[PDB]
């Protein structure tokens, strides 16, 4: 309050640069201040969750305004394959003039816009870059709603009451209601009286959207429950997306499958599946009670399901007071359920293509994949790292007597035991299997390798009808029970997508899955393997027992009993990072080389050099580097020279991230003083004196700034390497 | 009990401008602190008078240059006639600009209960302007009592659409 | 209680917590720790020989 | 610097004039009857004690802690007893009732401001 | 400053006082020990919290406990 | 197409941004 | 497309920017 660190009178008594850091690093910190209650807590993550709403829809008013007003969004619209999504323009004063030739795409010199954006806006049905503009004011609005909401509800009158917070019982009723279920309504509001007219010619902009109907007919004698009228008649096949020609006019009608022309999901597909999540989340809105009465007390519900087996401890009673009076553990099942939703995102956006003209262009589709399989990996290890703050700062075995989170720091042992051989199998017969493949292959024999079918995913491909592995079951077989069973309403129409090598869905399977699939479980296990370590070991382990009272990120515990290098719960979180970006990486670097197999064409180009290590290092490493790394030459330079540099640069964040991982402090700190020396001896400098003494940087912040040059410089020399690549194999 | 009703004697409220007496049959002045649904009741009943001589002053036929306006309502002719004329986005612009200028921190005077929850000043009249005691509450249930017309009246001009898909006058000369 | 005894302790912070050793010393000297017991292995330290009282001093047959 | 910061006076006497060793580093002279030793920090000054200390008998010695304000202090001795030779005037401060064991879990010492030990 | 709290295993061994070499330990007459001895900590003011003492503290687990507290001038040990 | 603005936006946010908000911030520090 | 809804962008995100200095400080 007196000097920085306005919230902790710990810190500003420092006179070191710790202040700093320690004062950036604890800012939000928001349970470890001065004098910082619950109710000015919840009071405080409720007005900055606004604040950081609102920095979101700022941003996405920003992506509306570069594309409303520096991109090329309607001549891409006009041809979509053909021309490049731009991005927002330029101003450097440091390309010269030789660096202008290689950007110029019209009058723009502008980026090209690899991220999609302009797919999902021209699903939507904006057509103009008038709606672009509307829409970016539409989203300035609503930041400033969402920021006036913040400062209003910090206002003090209107700071809401904790009991309000503890009514948990009901943000489920109005999430999954009003939040999921209502909004997915509307949104097929929109896909109702927008994307289907917009994409079958009808221009129903904000003019005629109550005067033209989606069907011809609608509503008045639709109450009646004739509803296979919204499915009459379906845009069959002889449709370029946008047009009015081959197509009909149902609304709702479920074919399954894709376009044939577009090669993404039909829109009629979405507003009926949108409008199903629709009616089953309002549906699940009504599940608690409230002010009324009709619904299920949470106590209720976690009490009730102690099992007379008595094996599963003497049941959940005792969750439900430690989610309330938590929040590490609300946060960590937060970002539990939305990484899994994230890793199913990626999981479905290149295998369902949901917007027409991707998987045209190999370049954002390759890139949203692999953005939301980091972000995904990133909200995991944020939902175990808040895991371990739960254990620590949040945990209470009298209030959780003999529960069933005490019953799992009970057997924790045989978990982290469990964890440790899973992942030491995987990493015998991954690392077994490649090196066996890559010293056979190497010594003139690509025969004599171990390939294993992965015939388990061969299988289960063959459950959903792909004929080219000779299985013949429930779908695959065409005379089975669920074969039949939907012979009539979405098969014929999605098996054509199954069985077709063109789309990205339900590839075909060489051994390189099973080795690869195994090299990601053996990921997952380790990753796992530390998080529930030092999240487990996060309160007490037979090194240290006295871990639950230094907090969360506390560093270490000297030189005593062996040394005590990276006890806390924090290491957890610190190793497990760069767990998460390697397996992150093998997901990425699986997922993009195969399909640069795929779009090149030559599946025998992955499946031949795939099943051994020198098949990535030589067939996808150094062989599609080269349109990278050819950025710019002795000779000029193209459109590629900012990924070329990029990555370059990614490299020298990476390995300044070793310098603070490798080496750690009492080098620095004792360098520190020799130049604090020479700066206090020397004439002409003597005089500017520092005010915040010249301190090394404490090997927690260490570890953690080296762990930050190491996501950045990984993260961005992939994302180099990704765009680079097929955007130097192709476009 | 103190409402001219069925039973709820003074539940918060009171003493509020209710000349025929203090409504609230259901729980919202239970917990709402009743300054805010005031400051909402007052401001909903300003905007449904201009709504409502909005809807018959624009039936009376008066255009600059535009369409036939054959309702005063169903968006594309009137409503994105006056859009697509690129008119519309400053007079909602300006009551943007008149609500979080001088309508938040006026709603701020509604926070600490220091406002008297309608009184943006405003009275340019002379002789019948009282701020004080007895012409200020008999003229703000005037206020009230035609803005809650406003609102209900305003309910039926809209409303009068499926039988009728023509104007109120056009409602006048039928029945 | 006695000399010899081979004991297990009942205090979770121990390194020999659930596991039995053999009693050194037993002191009457109103000592909070009176017990010196030693072990078969050994903690981080380098030691064995720890003390502790008579709560956490379960005795077998 | 002598002008903002604390520099610790080491002062003591000898009997023959051999040779230590600085905590800034090299030889010192170490002048036999009685001498001082502006130093910086106390590790040094206490790194010194345990310089000569060990080394042969060097005692009645003590750091006056010079602050800038210009009092001094008496560190180390402060007894005239050695510290871990036991004074019956020492009073302790910096105990709890039991080990470890009896502390309290960081979940009852939230959103309070105490510690995790006391009790 | 860094709180040294000193636990009541503390049989008087005095490796932790020999081992500190701040002084910030001294060793206090206490007839619950054998050795009638307990560590104090008084001049927690001056504790760099190196945690010397933790090495040299045979003990069972740990009589002598260095939390990490507050960084002032002497705690952070900086020679200037 | 006000194609002159980020020649005004870029440097006055891009540079001179990044000195004057030192400057609040790092006399934020000492306030 | 144009030149006047830029500057009528700027406008409503340099309010936006007043409401979050305005947040900025209070929390
Ligand atoms: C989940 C709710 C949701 C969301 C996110 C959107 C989002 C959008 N709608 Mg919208 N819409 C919705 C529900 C929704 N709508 C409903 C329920 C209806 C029926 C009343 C409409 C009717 C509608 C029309 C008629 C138009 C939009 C348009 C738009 C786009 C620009 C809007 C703007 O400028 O501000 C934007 C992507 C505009 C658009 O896409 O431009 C062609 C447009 O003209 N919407
Ligand atoms: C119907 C009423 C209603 C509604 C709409 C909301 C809405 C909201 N509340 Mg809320 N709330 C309500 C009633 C309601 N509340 C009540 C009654 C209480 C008291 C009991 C609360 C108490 C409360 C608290 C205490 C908090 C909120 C918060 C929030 C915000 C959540 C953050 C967010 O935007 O996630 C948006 C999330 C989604 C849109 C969906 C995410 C996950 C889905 C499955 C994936 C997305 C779908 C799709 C696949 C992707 C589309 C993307 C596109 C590019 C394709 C959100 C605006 C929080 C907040 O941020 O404060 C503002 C908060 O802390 N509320
Ligand atoms: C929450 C979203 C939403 C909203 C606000 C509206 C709003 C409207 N719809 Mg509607 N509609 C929706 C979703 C929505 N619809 C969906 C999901 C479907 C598909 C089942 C339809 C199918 C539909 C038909 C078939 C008709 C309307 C019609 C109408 C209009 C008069 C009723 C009104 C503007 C009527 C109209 O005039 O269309 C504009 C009409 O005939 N709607
Ligand atoms: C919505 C999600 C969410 C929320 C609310 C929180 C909230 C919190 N986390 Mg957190 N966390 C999350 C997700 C989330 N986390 C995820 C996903 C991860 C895994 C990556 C973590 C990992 C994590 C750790 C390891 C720790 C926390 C901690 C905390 C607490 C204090 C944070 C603080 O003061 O930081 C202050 C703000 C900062 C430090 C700014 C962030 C700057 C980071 C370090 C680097 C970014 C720099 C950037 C890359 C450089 C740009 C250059 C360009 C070239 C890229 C707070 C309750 C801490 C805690 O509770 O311990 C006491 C803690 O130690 N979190
Ligand atoms: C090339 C880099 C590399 C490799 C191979 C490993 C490998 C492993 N790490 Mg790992 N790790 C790395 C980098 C690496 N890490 C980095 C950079 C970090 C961040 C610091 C971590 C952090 C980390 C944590 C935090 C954890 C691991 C664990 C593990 C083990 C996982 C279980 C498993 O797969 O066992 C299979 C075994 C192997 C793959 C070993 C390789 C097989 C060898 C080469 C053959 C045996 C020797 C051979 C005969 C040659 C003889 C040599 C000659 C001189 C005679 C595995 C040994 C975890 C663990 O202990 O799991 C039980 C664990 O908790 N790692
Ligand atoms: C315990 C380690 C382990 C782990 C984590 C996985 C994990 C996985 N395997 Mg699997 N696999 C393993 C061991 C393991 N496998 C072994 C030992 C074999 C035999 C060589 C296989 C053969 C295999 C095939 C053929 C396929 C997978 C596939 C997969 C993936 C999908 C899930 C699945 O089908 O489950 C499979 C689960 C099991 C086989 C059970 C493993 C658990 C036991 C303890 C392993 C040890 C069994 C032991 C060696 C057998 C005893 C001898 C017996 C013959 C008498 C998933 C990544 C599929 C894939 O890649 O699709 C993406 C796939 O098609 N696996
Ligand atoms: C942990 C690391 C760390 C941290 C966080 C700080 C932080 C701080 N130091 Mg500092 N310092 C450190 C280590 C650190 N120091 C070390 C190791 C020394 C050597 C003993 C010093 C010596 C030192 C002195 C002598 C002074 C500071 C001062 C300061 C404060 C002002 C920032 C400043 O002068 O740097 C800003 C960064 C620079 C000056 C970089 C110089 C080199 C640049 C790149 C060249 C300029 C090129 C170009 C023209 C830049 C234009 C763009 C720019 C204007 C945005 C700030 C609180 C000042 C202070 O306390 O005054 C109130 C002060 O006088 N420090
Ligand atoms: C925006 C909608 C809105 C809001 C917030 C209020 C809010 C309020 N009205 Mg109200 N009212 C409304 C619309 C609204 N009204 C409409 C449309 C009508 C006409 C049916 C009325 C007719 C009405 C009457 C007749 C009375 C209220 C009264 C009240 C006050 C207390 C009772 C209550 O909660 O109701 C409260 C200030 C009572 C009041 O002010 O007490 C004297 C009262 O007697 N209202
Ligand atoms: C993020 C914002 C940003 C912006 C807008 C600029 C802009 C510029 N940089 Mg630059 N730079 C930046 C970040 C930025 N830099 C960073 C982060 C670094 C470190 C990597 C550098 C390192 C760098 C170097 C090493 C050099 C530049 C140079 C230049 C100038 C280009 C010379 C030219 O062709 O113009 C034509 C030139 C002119 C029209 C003359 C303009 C001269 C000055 C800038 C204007 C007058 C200044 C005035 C007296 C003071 C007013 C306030 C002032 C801070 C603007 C240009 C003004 C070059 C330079 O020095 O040019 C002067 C140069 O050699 N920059
Ligand atoms: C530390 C911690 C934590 C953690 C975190 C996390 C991270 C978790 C995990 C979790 C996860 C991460 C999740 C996952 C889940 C799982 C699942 C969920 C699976 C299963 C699967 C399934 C279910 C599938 C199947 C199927 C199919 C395939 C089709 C048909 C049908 C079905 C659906 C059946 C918590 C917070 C909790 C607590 C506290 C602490
Ligand atoms: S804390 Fe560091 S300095 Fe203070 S006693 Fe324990 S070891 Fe010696």
């Amino acid at each position: 309050a007196t000097k920085f660190p306005k919230f902790s009178q710990a810190l500003a008594s420092d006179p070191t640069t710790r202040r700093i850091w320690y004062g950036i690093a604890t800012a939000h910190d928001f349970e470890s201040h001065d004098g910082m209650t619950e109710e000015n807590l919840y009071q405080k993550i409720f007005a900055s969750h606004f604040g950081h709403l609102a920095i979101i829809f700022l941003w996405t008013s920003g992506n509306l305004f570069h594309v409303a007003w520096q991109g090329n969004f309607e001549q891409w619209v006009a041809n979509p394959l053909k021309t490049k999504p731009l991005a927002h323009a330029i101003w450097d004063p440091h390309f010269g003039q030789a660096a202008l030739k290689a950007f110029t795409r019209g009058d723009t010199v502008a980026n090209i816009s690899y991220s999609g954006v302009y797919h999902w806006w021209y699903t939507i049905g904006i057509r103009n870059n008038v709606e672009l503009y509307t829409g970016a004011l539409g989203l300035l609005v609503l930041s400033a709603v969402f920021l006036l909401a913040g400062w209003l509800h910090i206002q003090p009158k209107f700071k809401p009451s904790l009991s309000w917070f503890k009514n948990n019982e009901s943000r489920l009723n109005h999430h999954l209601a009003g939040l999921f279920g209502v909004s997915s309504l509307a949104w097929t509001g929109h896909l109702v009286h927008v994307a289907i007219p917009a994409s079958r010619g009808q221009h129903v902009g904000w003019d005629n959207f109550i005067m033209t109907p989606p069907h011809p007919a609608g509503l008045q004698p639709f109450f009646t429950g004739n509803w296979s009228v919204y499915a009459q008649s379906p845009d069959s096949m002889q449709h370029v997306f946008g047009t009015s020609q081959g197509a009909g006019t149902a609304i709702l009608t479920f074919l399954g499958g894709f376009h044939p022309q577009t090669q993404s999901l039909w829109l009629t597909d979405m507003a009926h599946h949108h409008l199903a999540i629709a009616v089953i989340f309002i549906v699940a809105g009504h599940m608690y009670r409230t002010n009324f009465g009709i619904g299920h007390n949470l106590k209720t519900i976690l009490e009730a399901h102690r099992p007379p087996s008595g094996r599963l401890g003497k049941g959940h009673i005792g969750i439900y007071q430690t989610l309330t009076n938590s929040l590490h553990f609300q946060l960590g099942l937060a970002l539990a359920s939305l990484s899994v939703v994230t890793s199913l995102v990626a999981q479905h956006m290149y295998a369902m293509p949901p917007y027409a003209y991707m998987a045209f262009d190999y370049v954002t589709q390759s890139a949203l994949y692999t953005h939301h399989q980091y972000i995904a990996g990133l909200l995991i290890v944020g939902a175990f790292a808040h895991g371990a703050i739960f254990f620590i700062r949040d945990y209470d075995p009298e209030q959780n007597q003999d529960n069933v989170l005490a019953r799992m720091l009970a057997h924790k042992e045989a978990v982290i035991s469990h964890l440790s051989w899973v992942s030491l199998f995987l990493g015998f017969h991954t690392l077994g299997l490649y090196v066996h493949n890559d010293v056979v292959v190497a010594f003139g024999n690509p025969e004599k390798q171990i390939l294993i079918e992965p015939i388990f995913a061969q299988w289960i491909q063959a459950t959903s009808g792909k004929m080219l592995y000779g299985f013949q079951v429930l779908l695959s077989s065409s005379t089975s029970n669920a074969s039949v069973a939907a012979q009539q309403l979405w098969l014929p129409g999605w098996l054509e997508a199954v069985n077709n090598e063109s789309n990205s869905l339900f590839l075909t399977i060489g051994p390189g899955d099973f080795l690869v699939h195994h090299a990601i479980a053996l990921g997952l296990h380790t990753t796992t393997l530390i998080l529930v370590k030092g999240a487990l070991d996060a309160r007490g382990s037979k090194l240290m027992p006295d871990k639950k009272d230094f907090g969360y990120s506390f560093p270490c515990d000297g030189p005593g009993r062996g040394g005590t290098c990276d006890i806390s719960a924090w290491d957890a979180f610190y190793l497990a990072m760069f767990w998460m970006l390697n397996t992150i990486g093998w997901v990425t670097f699986y997922w993009h080389w195969k399909h640069l197999s795929l779009w090149q064409g030559n599946v025998a180009q992955f499946n031949e050099s795939s099943t051994y290590l020198m098949g990535w290092l030589r067939d996808y490493l150094w062989l599609n580097s080269s349109p990278l790394i050819n950025g710019y030459n002795p000779y000029g330079m193209n459109s590629l020279a900012v990924w070329s540099w990029m990555f370059l640069f990614a490299h020298l964040v990476w390995a300044t991230g070793f310098m603070f991982l490798i080496s750690w402090r009492g080098y620095w700190q004792e360098l520190i003083e020799t130049l604090a020396w020479a700066h206090e001896r020397t004439p002409l400098a003597n005089l500017i004196r520092w005010k915040d003494k010249p301190v090394a940087l404490s090997i927690v912040q260490a570890r953690l700034v080296g762990l930050v040059h190491f996501t950045v410089g990984y993260i961005l020399t992939y994302a180099a390497f990704v765009i680079a690549s097929t955007a130097g194999k192709f476009s | 009990p103190s409402m001219p009703f069925l039973k709820r004697p003074s539940k918060l409220d009171g003493s509020l401008p209710g000349g025929e007496g203090c409504f609230d049959p259901l729980g919202f002045t239970e917990v709402f602190s009743l300054e805010w649904l005031r400051e909402a009741e007052i401001k909903h009943c300003r905007v449904a008078m201009l709504a409502v001589l909005g809807v018959i002053a624009q039936e009376f036929g008066t255009f600059d240059f535009y369409n036939a306006k054959s309702k005063l309502q169903l968006s594309p002719d009137l409503h994105n006639q006056f859009v697509q004329n690129g008119a519309l986005q400053q007079i909602l612009l300006f009551v943007c600009a008149w609500e979080f200028i001088v309508g938040l921190p006026a709603l701020i005077e509604s926070v600490n209960g220091n406002r008297e929850p309608g009184y943006f000043g405003f009275d340019p009249l002379k002789l019948g302007g009282t701020v004080g005691s007895a012409q200020w509450k008999r003229m703000q249930a005037g206020e009230l009592r035609n803005g809650r017309l406003a609102m209900i009246a305003f309910g039926g001009f809209f409303h009068q659409q499926l039988l009728t898909k023509q104007g109120i006058i056009e409602q006048l000369a039928h029945f | 209680i006695k000399k010899g005894s081979l004991v297990k302790i009942l205090r979770p912070e121990s390194f020999w917590y659930n596991e039995v050793g053999t009693v050194v010393n037993v002191e009457t000297s109103k000592v909070l720790y009176p017990v010196l017991v030693r072990f078969d292995k050994v903690n981080y330290s380098g030691l064995n020989s720890t003390n502790f009282s008579l709560d956490e001093l379960v005795e077998i047959k | 610097c002598a002008e903002t910061e604390e520099k610790y006076a080491m002062t003591w006497s000898s009997d023959q004039q051999h040779i230590f060793e600085m905590p800034t580093g090299g030889a010192a002279v170490m002048n036999s009857g009685d001498n001082l030793l502006y130093l910086a920090r106390k590790e040094q000054a206490l790194a010194l004690a345990t310089q000569l200390r060990t080394q042969f008998k060097i005692q009645d010695y003590k750091i006056y802690r010079i602050f800038p304000s210009g009092e001094v202090q008496y560190l180390h001795p402060k007894d005239g007893v050695l510290p871990y030779q036991v004074n019956k005037g020492r009073e302790q401060v910096g105990r709890v009732k039991s080990t470890i064991g009896k502390n309290v879990n960081p979940a009852q010492v939230k959103f309070t401001s105490k510690a995790t030990y006391d009790r | 400053a860094h709180t040294v709290k000193i636990y009541d295993n503390c049989i008087g061994c005095t490796q932790c006082v020999r081992a500190c070499p701040l002084d910030v330990l001294e060793m206090v007459p206490w007839d619950g020990c054998k050795a009638g001895q307990m560590a104090s900590a008084p001049r927690t003011e001056d504790c760099v919290g190196c945690k010397r003492c933790e090495t040299a503290c045979p003990t069972d687990f740990l009589s002598i406990r260095v939390y990490l507290g507050g960084e002032t001038t002497r705690s952070m040990g900086l020679a200037y | 197409s006000a194609s002159y603005l980020p020649s005004i936006l870029v440097p006055t946010v891009g540079l001179i941004l990044p000195f004057a908000s030192m400057a609040i911030l790092f006399i934020a520090i000492e306030k | 497309i144009t030149d006047n809804q830029v500057f009528v962008a700027l406008i409503m995100a340099l309010v936006c920017g007043y409401l979050a200095v305005k947040l900025a400080k209070q929390l």
